């Protein structure tokens, strides 16, 4: 059956989880209450990927949510879609851990990990074959941060054989909560390179531009951020949703070496509330390559795609969608490395999202994002450079080493893109 | 927009084609190991046509025919015309020649047609060519001819050798007629309006053929051996306007009917012989290529096929309006942008 | 231009036609031992891996 | 009568074993449920169907076919297809986690789990043969099970069945509906492996099926059900001699006795004519000059090349309809003097002609028009090697980087496999040029 097991942990991660699960279950006729009211047997199809059949033909999405303080998921639970979730999966502390990686990875988050990888456990057992795992969370907190890279950890070690996915919201100044979170994120972010196979990388402050800029939202707030995750979510999910496609298959496909996964994902449209203006296929594959519609906020001119994936979604011209995907590849040949031949993929699915006739999601592996682990290590380096803010961490056992290492190993993943831009 | 490559740095020619691709802001050239391309401007040798057409959503074209070696090839060329139906062993406008290897040789020929001539007293004057150029001999005893052809180690092949050749005046010489002829994707034969005239400096001297600056009119024998070098034309290079004038004055004639149709003819005959072998039209890419023939003229004004050259080079003075001829019918015709033509099409 | 060997049925007919004329297996334990081989390369990997994990 | 077994692996080997079968029982007159009115001799017999069909008491044709998934979807739709009747569940195994389009992983991780199981379902329907030919072998190059475990179990079947022949329908790569990156690698690989263990295969590029559609039966975007119903029409005509009464291509031994005097060069070129678009309503028929001629024609070819270019070193043209010798050899003789067909001076200059009256068949409510003639041409030339130098050369470039190569070795493969596969492609290239080439 190849099912997936949702992960979401912490604040940031249980905020977008649960909008995801709010945007597949409608795709999939799946209701509030876990019964099914759609139109289509392709919305049940690969159903069984994401949810469990229960009694009465219910359906129980396959997650388990995860946090060390119960205030966001509280709000989950009393949420639009807060009772599909079986009320065993939530697993929570009450001490938090104050946007502190080392109290996520190392103190509070230890305490609470094994009672996590209990349900994982049950989960994982009930699957006829089980593909891999899928994290939702933050870099620069606590809890999806040191508990979710954490949770990772074991969950490898338990499951070594099994795909690991992440959608990992990186921290900007732009829309920041602490200070700390370039130390949060540098920590994370060597645990993601050993640890996972595939990582979606999404940018706050992409986020935030896109929706100042581009969606004309003069004040953004967290919730209209996560609008634009969740679409996204559901774009690069659509192949492993309905007929076509596997994680496996992406990552064998997506990563020509094994620590270059991390993705740049994007989609289009993305339009101000002209939200009934029919869209074109051309105009679909140019604003879907386009920086703008990016959520890394990382220049693709800046460096060079070593795999693109794409998925086009409604009805609509394959010849057309063929024939455009070629175009853009045939006129912009020097972005895509000439050592992989036919590097890019489209796929394309009947079923539209919510709301749009046509849509496209891009996923690209490109060298540019180099730039955005650039960034980190940058804003990590100023406080470190002072010792800065680090009593907060020493404080939970950690010492000035482990902060050292996971710089260096900072600094080679983005030698390591570096040397491929040119090769 | 599109796009092209570059794979002969060595090319004159197509230097410039690149030249006015660029300059035109609808071609963009890539790396040479780029396989999103449209057009292809090969290499001389071992030109990959096996990878080409296989690019989804790009008509690709390449400036080289597969195949046109047989005619480009002094060798195989001699194997074409002799056991080709179209072009008869007999063809008239081809001297006697015999392909002969050092160590389907054709040896023991040669030497009995040589001594039929040897019998008689008619003239018995013979060429030795190959491949390496840049190694040529001419002797009137066939024992030196292949003597000279094992100490080398190369195929060569021995043509009669044109003991009466028109002699431009004053200056009593011999000369070369070089042609260029492009042939577009639809197996078109355009005939470039201007050819050029290679033309010795020195005397021809019949009684002597160690002294090769008078026999062999090669560009590069005259600006080295010839005392004369350039002395009634600019670098040995009369066109057709000068040659055509002087036909006139001299022999009451014109380039166009005592020679120019005899050309076209030939072109014509080679082209056509081979178009079933390399022509490209229902092939999965498509191919042109501009050729370089060499034609010797006697004194009865006959016109003799010598070579025909694959990857030939042009006159400085012809460089800019060939170059743009190529673009406009090989490349345009298939790539179009956004008469006083300079070719004669020659039907068929 | 010769046509040779025709022969004929209800079902159709076959000939020939000449236009010119002319002018050890590895074993079964040696494929076992190159799976297995391959397997315990895979299980040295894995063990190396689960040690990393148990440091 | 000598039987023989098919073998179908993977996704591609699958689907186009359910299109050829299909075909088959069309042309037999063998309806679903495995019935065959035709056949008087209930329960038995040797007819020339029997090579291909078993027979149960109960008067079902059963075909001598096993279908090998590493997942179960794709058979899933053979247990519930039209045809489900046809087959019984011994002979349908799915495994529960596919190649991944690895290679290493069909070949050695996944493979070794049910090779033994492949082998005694396959000692099964060897154990009801009186006398067994050998295999036909239907498999993609660039998936994981197609490509991984294929070459496994023909190394398997050489030590189990050695005097047996072995022959392959193999689907080589073509990005216009290619699934992965690294099909280039699993092409490569699973060629050098069962490059021994093969005596003759017919290579079919995705991208001359893709266009033959879109050309000549007004396709936009093709699809798998398109490209498998013609390509089971060209396993059809090379499988017929093998089905139908006749004196050409008999057995799998005549077929590498008049297709491979060399036998690493064992890939015949096969070139099909007329692909005619069933929503034509006026249609000229085509003669036998014309079909003929058309077998020369790079557009109908299963892998674009120009055989002008190399050199043949046999040729069998195979018709189906209404044919007879005398406008063969007239419309071969004209072919001579057009075209440019160069033998090697150690082979005849010649070809072995087969005709089947029957025209061909095509599925009800199909893409392809009923015609009264058709040919389908194996010519062993130099000229599909360049279909090798392609795949070289994607190879080259992404292992002179080791892109995705730590995919395979983590399947416990060895990185030197990858050089000794492209060191064996290189030896095979240069024996094709040594032999057309002067
Ligand atoms: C049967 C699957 N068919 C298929 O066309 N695709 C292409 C697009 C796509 C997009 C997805 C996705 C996918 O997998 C579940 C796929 C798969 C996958 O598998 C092959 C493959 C894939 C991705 C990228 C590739 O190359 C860069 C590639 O190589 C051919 O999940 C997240 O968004
Ligand atoms: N002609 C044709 N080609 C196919 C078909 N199915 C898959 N392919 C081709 O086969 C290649 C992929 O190999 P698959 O057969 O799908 O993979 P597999 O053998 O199932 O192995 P896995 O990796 O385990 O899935 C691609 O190049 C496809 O274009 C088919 O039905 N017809
Ligand atoms: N059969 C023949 N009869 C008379 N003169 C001949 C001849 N063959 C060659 N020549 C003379 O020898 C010269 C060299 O001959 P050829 O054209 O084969 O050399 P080449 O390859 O250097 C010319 P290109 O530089 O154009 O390729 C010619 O220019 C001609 O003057
Ligand atoms: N996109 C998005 N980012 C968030 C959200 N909530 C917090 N963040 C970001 O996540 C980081 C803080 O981590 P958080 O999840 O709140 O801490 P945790 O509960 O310990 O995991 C900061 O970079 C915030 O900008 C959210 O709802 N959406
Ligand atoms: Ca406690
Ligand atoms: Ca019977
Ligand atoms: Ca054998
Ligand atoms: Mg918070
Ligand atoms: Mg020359
Ligand atoms: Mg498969």
């Amino acid at each position: 059956m190849r099912e997936i097991v949702h992960i979401q942990a912490g604040q940031c991660g249980n905020q977008i989880g649960a909008k995801f699960w709010e945007v597949i279950s409608d795709e999939h006729g799946i209701d509030p209450t876990g019964s099914y009211h759609g139109d289509s047997d392709l919305q049940l199809e690969r159903i069984n990927v994401y949810y469990n059949e229960a009694t009465g033909n219910k359906y129980v999405p396959r997650a388990i949510l995860v946090d060390l303080e119960p205030g966001t998921m509280d709000s989950v639970r009393s949420g639009p879609f807060g009772q599909i979730f079986r009320p065993d999966n939530f697993v929570f502390g009450q001490s938090g851990a104050g946007n502190n990686w080392a109290k996520g990875h190392y103190t509070e988050g230890a305490e609470l990990v094994d009672s996590v990888l209990d349900v994982v456990r049950k989960e994982s057992e009930s699957c006829d074959c089980l593909q891999g795992f899928q994290l939702t969370h933050s870099l620069g907190g606590g809890t999806g941060s040191g508990m979710g890279t954490l949770l990772i950890s074991k969950i490898r070690e338990e499951y070594p054989d099994r795909i690991m996915n992440t959608f990992s919201v990186m921290p900007s100044p732009k829309v920041s909560d602490t200070v700390v979170e370039p130390y949060n994120a540098t920590l994370s972010v060597h645990q993601l390179v050993e640890n996972t196979d595939e990582t979606y990388c999404i940018d706050n402050e992409a986020l935030y531009d896109i929706c100042f800029r581009t969606l004309k939202l003069t004040t953004p707030t967290y919730g209209d951020l996560n609008h634009l995750v969740s679409a996204t979510m559901s774009g690069v999910t659509t192949c492993l949703r309905f007929p076509g496609a596997d994680l496996r298959k992406l990552a064998v496909n997506m990563v020509p070496f094994p620590r270059l996964h991390f993705f740049m994902p994007g989609f289009a449209p993305l339009t101000s509330r002209q939200q009934y203006r029919a869209l074109t296929v051309p105009e679909l594959t140019q604003q879907m390559f386009d920086s703008k519609n990016m959520m890394a906020a990382c220049d693709p001119r800046h460096g060079r795609y070593l795999t693109v994936a794409a998925i086009f979604r409604g009805r609509m011209s394959m010849k057309e969608v063929d024939e455009q995907m070629l175009n853009v590849q045939n006129k912009n040949s020097s972005y895509f490395v000439e050592w992989i031949p036919n590097n890019v993929k489209t796929a394309v699915c009947d079923i539209p999202p919510r709301g749009l006739k046509m849509s496209a999601t891009f996923i690209g592996n490109s060298t540019a994002i180099q730039e955005l682990f650039k960034r980190i290590s940058e804003q990590f380096t100023a406080m470190f450079r002072r010792k800065a803010f680090l009593h907060w961490y020493t404080g939970e056992g950690m010492d000035e080493m482990e902060f050292t290492e996971a710089e260096s190993n900072m600094n080679d993943l983005v030698s390591e893109y570096q040397q491929y831009q040119d090769a | 927009m599109y796009t092209f490559v570059v794979r002969d740095e060595n090319s004159s020619v197509y230097a410039e084609v690149s030249r006015l691709l660029l300059a035109t802001g609808q071609w963009k050239r890539l790396r040479k190991d780029n396989p999103r391309f449209n057009l292809m401007l090969g290499e001389r040798n071992r030109l990959p046509f096996g990878r080409l057409g296989h690019e989804p959503g790009l008509v690709q074209l390449v400036n080289y025919y597969r195949g046109a070696d047989k005619l480009c090839r002094k060798a195989s060329l001699v194997k074409l015309i002799k056991t080709s139906p179209e072009l008869s062993e007999s063809c008239t406008w081809f001297p006697e020649s015999y392909v002969i290897y050092p160590t389907t040789d054709e040896r023991e020929v040669f030497l009995a047609a040589y001594n039929r001539r040897r019998e008689g007293r008619e003239g018995n004057v013979w060429i030795a060519k190959s491949s390496a150029g840049a190694g040529i001999l001419i002797s009137s005893e066939a024992s030196e001819l292949l003597d000279f052809i094992d100490e080398q180690g190369q195929v060569h092949v021995i043509q009669k050798y044109l003991e009466k050749p028109l002699l431009l005046e004053p200056g009593h010489r011999k000369f070369d007629i070089r042609s260029w002829v492009l042939v577009d994707h639809l197996y078109n034969i355009y005939l470039y309006r201007e050819g050029v005239l290679r033309t010795s400096s020195e005397p021809y001297n019949s009684a002597n053929f160690q002294d090769k600056t008078c026999h062999l009119t090669n560009h590069c024998i005259q600006k080295e051996y010839s005392k004369n070098y350039g002395r009634y034309e600019e670098g040995n290079e009369m066109f057709f306007e000068e040659f055509n004038q002087y036909l006139m004055d001299a022999l009451n004639t014109t380039l166009e009917n005592s020679i120019l149709l005899q050309i076209k003819h030939i072109i014509r005959s080679c082209l056509m012989c081979i178009e079933p072998a390399i022509s490209t039209k229902h092939l999965h890419y498509q191919s042109f290529q501009l050729f370089g023939f060499d034609f010797m003229v006697d004194e009865e004004l006959k016109v003799w096929l010598i070579e025909v050259n694959g990857a030939p080079a042009c006159a400085q003075k012809l460089y800019a309006e060939l170059c743009q001829g190529i673009v406009d019918v090989a490349i345009s015709s298939v790539f179009p942008l956004a008469p006083t033509s300079i070719f004669i099409k020659l039907h068929h | 231009m010769e046509v040779i060997e025709l022969n004929k049925c209800t079902s159709g007919q076959s000939f020939e036609v000449i236009l010119k004329p002319p002018s050890r297996d590895p074993s079964l334990e040696e494929i076992q031992k190159k799976l297995e081989a391959a397997e315990e390369r895979r299980k040295y990997q894995e063990a190396e891996l689960l040690k990393h994990l148990a440091e | 009568m000598r039987e023989c077994i098919s073998i179908h692996v993977g996704q591609a080997g699958v689907q186009i074993g359910n299109a050829c079968w299909e075909l088959y029982c069309l042309e037999h007159g063998i309806q679903p449920d495995g019935q065959m009115p035709s056949d008087k001799t209930i329960g038995g017999g040797d007819d020339s169907f029997n090579t291909f069909f078993s027979e149960t008491g109960a008067g079902k044709h059963v075909p001598r076919a096993v279908f090998v998934d590493l997942e179960p979807t794709v058979i899933d739709e053979v247990r519930t297809g039209t045809y489900r009747q046809l087959f019984h569940p011994e002979q349908l195994i799915t495994g529960k986690e596919d190649a991944a389009n690895n290679y290493a992983r069909g070949h050695y991780t996944i493979g070794k789990e049910i090779i033994d199981l492949v082998l005694d379902r396959i000692r099964k329907l060897a154990d009801q043969c009186t006398g067994l030919q050998g295999f036909l072998v239907f498999h993609s190059f660039g998936g994981g099970t197609g490509s991984g475990f294929t070459s496994l179990l023909m190394e398997r079947l050489s030590v189990d069945y050695g005097k047996k022949s072995k022959l392959e329908f193999s689907i080589y790569p073509a990005p216009q509906v290619s699934t992965a990156v690294v099909e280039p690698y699993n092409s490569i690989l699973t060629t050098h492996t069962t490059l021994e263990h093969s005596d003759c295969a017919f290579m079919v590029d995705n991208e001359a099926i893709y266009d033959i559609c879109r050309r000549n039966l007004d396709i936009e975007r093709p699809t798998y059900t398109n490209l498998n119903r013609l390509i089971s029409q060209i396993v059809s005509s090379i499988t017929a001699s093998l089905r139908f009464d006749g004196a050409l291509n008999v057995d799998l031994t005549e077929f590498q006795t008049n297709l491979v005097p060399y036998p690493r060069i064992h890939f015949p070129l096969a070139t099909y004519a007329p692909v005619i678009s069933a929503e034509k309503a006026y249609h000229e028929q085509l003669s036998v000059a014309e079909i003929t001629n058309a077998c020369f024609e790079p557009a109908n070819q299963m892998v674009k090349c120009d055989p002008r270019h190399g050199k043949y070193m046999a040729c069998c043209l195979l018709y189906r309809g209404d044919v007879v010798p005398k406008d063969v050899n007239a419309a071969i003789a004209t072919i001579k003097t057009k075209r440019s067909i160069q033998f090697v001076d150690w082979c005849p200059t010649g070809f072995k002609v087969g005709i089947n009256y029957q025209p061909p068949t095509v599925v009800p409510g199909g893409d392809l028009a009923k015609v009264q003639r058709a040919v389908c041409m194996l010519s062993n030339t130099t000229a599909i090697a360049e279909a090798w130098a392609r795949l070289d050369h994607k190879f080259d470039l992404m292992y002179a980087k080791r892109a995705f190569v730590h995919w395979y070795v983590g399947e416990g493969m060895e990185e030197g496999e990858f050089s000794e596969a492209r060191e064996d492609m290189a030896a095979l290239e240069k024996d094709y040029e040594e032999v057309g080439v002067d």
